[PDB]
């Protein structure tokens, strides 16, 4: 009873592996952490901590290419003061030599995902903040269709539709398989200097249960 | 019967109508080095109106020919010709590239149709 | 600070006759066309490129409208910048260029990471139907060595995508605007450039690409009033019942929006 | 991958055909915990003589440029693998790249490398069975549906089996595909892909399973092998994978017969052929797969649909002018194919009035009655349409064309 | 030479009787077709290459006035031209390092050649003269009703080499559309026209040419080829008033009422212009 079910599902998705950020290669299926920045998207303050319990995997696993010209840099900072001191034009061109850049990508089709997931209260939560209300807060942006911003799977080209489940989850194409996908992102641990962690992704009957990001043992 | 005697359709009723006249004439004077098929079917096709009646006048004679011997296969021929023509209200000046088409599959459905017993 | 009110989701649909809409460099240069479906593709940051060309044409520099992100098809003549613990640089960032406030930028350095996200958001665009491009054989007069013109002419290839029609989709998020000053004069400015996107675009390979129509659901609340999934569903862009084999003009289809839900308004720009 | 890093542990373990030479964070290779990562890991094999034509120093993990870093971390810090598993993972690609080994095959632009989880005759099989030169007992095999067991009982099928395939990038390679299936499993996939891509022989020199690049190569904007495009190359993952083949296939096969004209610098009797048998098969595999249509091997004049009676007329049409002015540098299918399939009913009417026309010439001369039998058949096929459809879809001109190649070998000598 | 100030739209109507427009290198020579619905295409490279016939023809190479892409021209030799009138010594396969130096070579490759300073060009090849976007675009021109291209076969009573064939004709073929009416967009831009110096002088040889453009192109495949339109809409300011669509709309293109069968002339075709907006103005009587 405690506890959400929120559903997810897009024509494309790029959920990309860390050891292959520059020719975009894509896990198999949607990590917790892109699950988390899902569920963000929709309701989140300060307050709270989004956990996924468990990722349904039910339309099956499906790949395609696609390759983009892209920039090769960062855009520098200027000064504000010395920006104008003696007053100059600003612009990164992408047509200037080194400027270009093509970068390929693995990125799925046709996802269909169930992300269960529950809340938790920062440290630096309101006396008077009650988790009950984020729940109902949640709940009602989700059955409305209201977000903060448009969710996407991975990437901000790929806008995910989304419905809350309040009935049983259906069931997966995976529903009697069972598939090891190695060693995966887990989340970030953003007080511990910014270092990715990583899980066993064991998929059995479709469903993938990862362990508590917030867990003693899997952080340092 | 893949032929569609109850297609009232211009183009289709002149191809049934040139693929009778064919058969006309071959009863007529057999095994000759070419058809009208083989003569008359670019203008045929290209300008139907300032042919047909000429290709009608031959198919007359053919007819007539065929008339004098026991062979009548004739009325057949020419009940042919007035049931096709009935249809007709008038021959097109022109006919685009899609009429040409139906023309040629009428002309080549009507031609099965003669042949078989 | 001033910001847009409400959330906007746009359907955009533009058309291409014998043209490139966007090459694949994956595949020879010819137009993306999805593999799951048929479908032509047209990657979103296409797009994003054109508007980001067409408002430098348009504000040539205007004090809160200059453009980072340029090409190298631009002028230097005239500029201008408003001169409003690592906020204020941020903020400076935003109010002056209209690209970086509009679709979001990326900084080289912070104890962060240097993000900066704007409430625009576009997806890729794709065909209504499917599209097969043809590819057209062309030949030159001259020879661009001396060594091949050991009489001399050279055979090159050109691939058009005879029409189609893309769909493109976007959402406008006021709370994204309200960290980053996207007003309404912005927003006007940005209706403006989607429909005048493909204006000054022209070139050899594209052919002729212009801007159909410009579906906008405006709704009420800061944040939306029904899933932007379930108001895109309501823009049935379906084939004129008159027509039938490929579609070679936007009268070969017909584009009708049915009654949103009471919260969010509709309007057709285009 | 850490796939590779399993396949160095096992190679590594023997003393030959193999090599076992040798801040902290979470390897995600291995998984382990507080272990040593690569601030720069070894460089590939790249040129001709490993992942062809990639530069010779080649790399997967590359963080040279400002775009790429995230979360603050450095060179490799973004993809943290410890130092063994670095070398390790480098290493095994590196053997099986070297082409002394027979586990490599090169498709298109791709390099292709797999391997077996243990010793398996199948490592010494998959390297012909997608370029196919006992082999050929076992490819008609298993294009049978038969087990693979029954050709070669030590091949254990519960082995699983991995196939990887890289694309250059200048210094940077990249990941096009990736299958971890059971050799037992993707071999009957195989087998059910060339059962889909069978057709008659056009002419009898032509192999009877068609290697992938020689089926992708006619595709080619030249025929040739550059001019392949790669995204075709990565679709054709879906012949291991079992699924639908990409639906850029078909276009581009049919635009290829569009841009195509019969090319007599073969030098041969033949004037090189425009409807090829490996287009053929390809549009063959593609409207059994994807459109779950019915297709034969060859003729079957008893059938009923209108895109194929339309290929088989453009077919016999063909024959009749290739009768009526023999060796001719031009014939129709030249020009008109392309239009014919697309939409017939502009143009079946101007190749009707054609073929009359090589009738007549051809009762005159010799051959005076097969001045006759073209037109039975002429008959015989138009018998059955009702209609020419205005236009006709992508999967209509696949028919049309399939039909076209039947009628057309049908008919290379029978009158 | 000073740029141009307005943003112009123009569409071209131009016949064909009994002709070869443009053929086709794949199939024969054929002339293009669409093959999904038979209307017939003339590439706008085809289109190019009258007018810049036309430039050659009436300025005979007056300075200013040259064309770059030529029958028997070398490009390379043409750059060092560029290179040496610069007095740079050509840098081998690359651009002079000085990027002042870069520009004088691109602008004056831009101001001698008409046809540069029009189309733009990609001279980055060996000898490297830079890019240029032009002013100046037209896309492929299509056809208002399917043509029907009919074969024509021909005869040759002598041959070339040692034959014994001549026991019948040497054949040959030539394609042609019996006729066809075809519509041709055009754009010209004025901000790449300041980037590249595209003056009213040239504008109006351009109309010019495009007025002109077939009357000097006859030969024995090109039939009887004539220009019937040039249908211009000004924009009153650098940027347009109207979007491009908008003004095309306005020319109707339609076969007259009593006009029935196969189109064989130009009065077959009703040819009406609507009102442009406010901000446009239209110069039908080109």
């Amino acid at each position: 009873t405690y506890g959400i079910r929120l559903r997810v599902w897009g024509d494309y998705a790029c959920f990309t592996r860390p050891e292959m950020k520059v020719e975009r290669v894509s896990y198999d299926v949607m990590p917790p952490s892109a699950a988390r920045g899902i569920l963000e998207a929709i309701h989140w303050k300060p307050a709270i901590r989004w956990i996924v319990d468990r990722i349904h995997v039910l339309r099956p696993i499906v790949f395609d290419n696609v390759r983009r010209n892209e920039v090769s840099s960062k855009i520098p900072k200027p000064n504000p003061a010395t920006a104008m001191r003696d007053r100059k034009p600003l612009y990164f061109l992408v047509d200037d030599g080194s400027n270009r850049q093509q970068r390929a990508a693995t990125l799925l089709r046709n996802v269909d995902y169930v992300i269960e997931a529950h809340f938790e209260l920062t440290d630096k939560a309101g006396a008077e903040d009650n988790a009950g209300k984020h729940l109902d807060i949640f709940r009602r942006r989700a059955r409305a269709g209201q977000s903060f911003q448009q969710p996407c799977l991975g990437c901000r080209e790929f806008p995910a539709s989304f419905e809350l489940l309040e009935g049983d989850v259906p069931l997966s194409c995976y529903a009697g398989e069972k598939r090891d996908l190695g060693y995966m992102l887990l989340d970030i641990d953003f007080e511990r200097d910014m270092t990715p962690l990583f899980f066993k992704a064991v998929m059995e009957d479709g469903v993938i249960t990862p362990p508590s990001r917030t867990s003693p043992e899997v952080r340092a | 019967v893949s032929l569609d005697p109850a297609r009232t359709d211009r183009p289709y009723l002149l191809g049934r109508l040139f693929a009778v006249l064919e058969k006309a004439q071959e009863d007529a004077v057999p095994g000759a080095n070419a058809t009208i098929k083989d003569r008359y079917l670019a203008s045929a096709s290209a300008n139907p109106g300032q042919v047909f009646h000429m290709l009608l006048k031959n198919a007359s004679n053919h007819t007539a020919k065929l008339r004098k011997d026991p062979e009548r296969k004739a009325i057949h021929y020419e009940i042919m010709m007035q049931e096709i023509i009935d249809n007709i209200s008038d021959f097109p000046v022109t006919m685009s590239s899609d009429e040409q088409g139906l023309f040629m599959i009428g002309y080549y459905h009507q031609r099965k149709a003669l042949f078989t017993k | 600070m001033t910001a847009i009110a409400n959330r906007y989701e746009f359907v955009l649909l533009f058309d291409v006759e014998n043209g490139n809409p966007n090459g694949d460099p994956d595949a020879g240069n010819m137009p993306r066309i999805d593999p799951e479906t048929g479908h032509g593709l047209v990657t979103d940051v296409c797009l994003k490129r054109k508007i980001r060309n067409h408002v430098a044409l348009t504000k040539e520099g205007a004090e809160r409208f200059n453009i980072y992100i340029q090409e190298k098809a631009i002028l230097n003549e005239t500029h201008e910048r408003a001169y409003t613990d690592a906020k204020r640089v941020t903020d400076w960032m935003c109010t002056n260029f209209y690209d970086i406030r509009t679709f979001g930028a990326v900084m080289t350095t912070e104890v962060n990471c240097g993000q900066v996200r704007g409430p625009v958001q576009m997806a890729f665009a794709r065909s209504v139907e499917p599209v097969v491009p043809q590819e057209v054989s062309i030949t030159r007069m001259a020879v661009t060595t001396k060594a091949e013109a050991e009489d001399n002419r050279t055979m090159g290839r050109k691939h058009i995508v005879p029409y189609g029609l893309y769909v493109a989709h976007g959402f406008i998020s006021a709370p994204l605007a309200e960290k980053t000053g996207f007003s309404d004069e912005d927003l006007t400015l940005f209706w403006d450039a989607l429909v005048n996107m493909f204006e000054h675009d022209r070139s050899a390979a594209r052919g002729l690409m212009s801007s159909r129509k410009l579906i906008v659901f405006k709704h009420q609340n800061r944040l939306g009033n029904a899933p932007a999934h379930k108001l895109f569903d309501l823009v049935k862009v379906s084939r004129a019942e008159g027509s039938s084999g490929p579609a070679r003009s936007f009268a070969d289809y017909a584009v009708t929006v049915g009654q949103a839900p009471e919260g969010v308004e509709v309007k057709e720009m285009l | 991958l850490q796939a590779l890093h399993g396949y160095y542990q096992r190679m590594s373990a023997d003393p030959d055909a193999g090599m076992p030479p040798y801040l902290c964070g979470q390897c995600l290779i291995t998984g382990e915990r507080q272990k040593p990562i690569a601030q720069l890991h070894p460089s590939i094999k790249g040129g001709r003589d490993g992942v062809r034509g990639a530069q010779a120093v080649a790399s997967i993990v590359s963080f040279n440029n400002t775009a790429f870093e995230s979360y603050g971390k450095e060179q490799s810090i973004n993809a943290p693998v410890s130092q063994e598993a670095a070398f390790s993972y480098v290493t095994a690609l590196n053997y099986l790249l070297n082409p002394s080994n027979r586990q490599k095959v090169t498709i298109a632009d791709a390099t292709v490398v797999f391997w077996a989880e243990r010793s398996s005759p199948a490592e010494d099989i998959f390297a012909g069975m997608f370029d196919p030169p006992r082999m050929h007992d076992l490819l008609v095999a298993i294009r049978s549906g038969k087990r693979a067991t029954d050709i070669m009982p030590d091949m254990d099928e519960s082995v699983r089996f991995h196939v990887l395939g890289l694309s250059p990038n200048a210094a940077r390679l990249s990941v096009r595909f990736w299958e971890v299936d059971t050799v037992g499993h993707m071999l009957d996939k195989v087998g059910r892909h060339y059962r889909e891509l069978e057709i008659i022989p056009q002419f009898n020199n032509e192999q009877e399973f068609p290697s992938l690049s020689t089926l992708l190569r006619q595709t080619a904007v030249l025929n040739k092998t550059e001019n392949i495009s790669p995204v075709l190359a990565g679709g054709l993952r879906a012949m291991l994978t079992g699924g639908p083949y990409p639906q850029s296939l078909l276009p581009a096969v049919l635009g290829r017969i569009r841009a195509e004209h019969a090319r007599p610098e073969d030098k041969s009797r033949y004037r090189l052929e425009v409807v090829t048998y490996y287009r053929a098969a390809l549009i063959k595999a593609y409207l059994i797969r994807n459109r779950k249509l019915e297709v034969p091997v060859s003729l079957d004049p008893a059938r009923t649909d209108r895109p194929y009676l339309l290929g088989r007329l453009f077919a016999v049409l063909e024959k009749a002018q290739e009768d009526a002015v023999p060796g001719a540098n031009a014939t129709i299918k030249d020009r008109y194919l392309a239009s014919a399939s697309a939409n017939p009913g502009q143009v079946f009417h101007m190749l009707l009035k054609n073929a009359s026309n090589h009738t007549a010439k051809l009762r005159k001369d010799p051959e005076r009655k097969s001045a006759i039998h073209y037109e039975i058949m002429m008959q015989e096929i138009i018998d059955n349409i009702s209609d020419f459809p205005v236009t006709m879809s992508s999967d209509e001109q696949g028919l049309f064309m399939i039909g076209y190649y039947h009628q057309r070998k049908a008919l290379f000598t029978k009158k």
